[PDB]
């Protein structure tokens, strides 16, 4: 991630990697919002423009991921996907809207101290936070700058002010997709990079103090530009058909 | 249990930024 | 959208 520290055991045991089989490689990130399910970004699997689409053949999964290249032997877990699910109303061709999908694991995942789930917002929470100026962390083992960590890359950002967040793009923008990252003016950067994406948006309720999935990284035109944020999607008003 | 972290939260850690969360 | 812009794949 842009301008990020280096995450620590067991602060996010909700990440896990897409990792296809070969080019024996890493594609993106994902959650564990289950004991057997996942989820992530829609482009991340279904873009044609620039000729891509899998199936849980293509690809396999993995968790329990603090190092980004090694073999994290008796500490990582890993399945392949029982089945694949985009959202019915995506538009690669457009924006990139509802850029989601659900991936059923085929094999359930028991956890541990690095394999732990996340849980959905409510309107309720979905309300207390979701709110200009109140931050949330990102991470991922994307892109060190516009040259790949070792390990886990964490940031930390405050929602943006939705106009301000229109004409930061020239891209149309709905009610859907939500913006992060600090401004040109404040003095600090931070953004998640190539690979970023797929990547949850975990922010932290001062009710239960319990971790709430806010968001996807969608996308964004650059890596810390002063002028633009990154853009996310909304893990909620898309909550119902989660 | 979900969004309880069994390395922090789990048995009261708190991590290195957490708290910059918090305000 | 993606990886990217300022619609070319990845580099």
């Amino acid at each position: 991630i842009v301008e990020g520290s280096d995450a620590e055991i067991g602060m996010s045991p909700w990440q896990v990697m897409l990792f296809r089989k070969s080019p024996q490689e890493l594609l993106c990130g994902a959650s564990l919002i289950s004991d057997r399910w996942v989820l992530t970004a829609a482009h991340c699997l279904l873009y044609p423009p620039w000729d891509k689409n899998f199936t849980e053949n293509d690809l396999l999964v993995r968790i329990g991921k603090h190092s980004r290249t090694r073999y994290e032997r008796n500490i990582e877990k890993i399945s392949m996907l029982e089945k694949i699910y985009i959202h019915p109303r995506y538009n690669w061709r457009e924006n990139l809207d509802r850029d989601i999908a659900l991936m059923k694991l085929k094999k359930p995942v028991a956890f541990s101290d690095y394999i732990h789930p996340v849980c959905l917002p409510d309107r309720e929470t979905a309300a207390s936070l979701l709110q200009a100026g109140y931050k949330g962390r990102v991470t991922g083992w994307g892109n060190l700058k516009e040259g790949q960590p070792s390990v886990l890359q964490v940031v930390n950002l405050p929602i943006v002010e939705r106009p301000v967040c229109k004409d930061s793009t020239r891209i149309r923008i709905t009610d859907n997709m939500f913006c992060a990252g600090y401004k040109p003016d404040e003095g600090k950067r931070g953004d998640a990079c190539e690979g970023d994406s797929g990547g949850p948006f975990v922010m932290k309720s001062p009710f239960n103090n319990r971790w709430y999935q806010m968001g996807i990284v969608s996308w964004g035109e650059g890596c810390d530009r002063d002028g633009k944020y990154g853009f996310y999607t909304h893990v909620f008003r898309l909550k119902k058909w989660i | 249990d979900c969004g309880l972290r069994p390395l922090f939260e789990k048995k009261s850690l708190e991590d290195k930024t957490e708290r910059e969360l918090l305000e | 959208x993606p990886r990217s812009x300022l619609k070319y794949e990845p580099f």
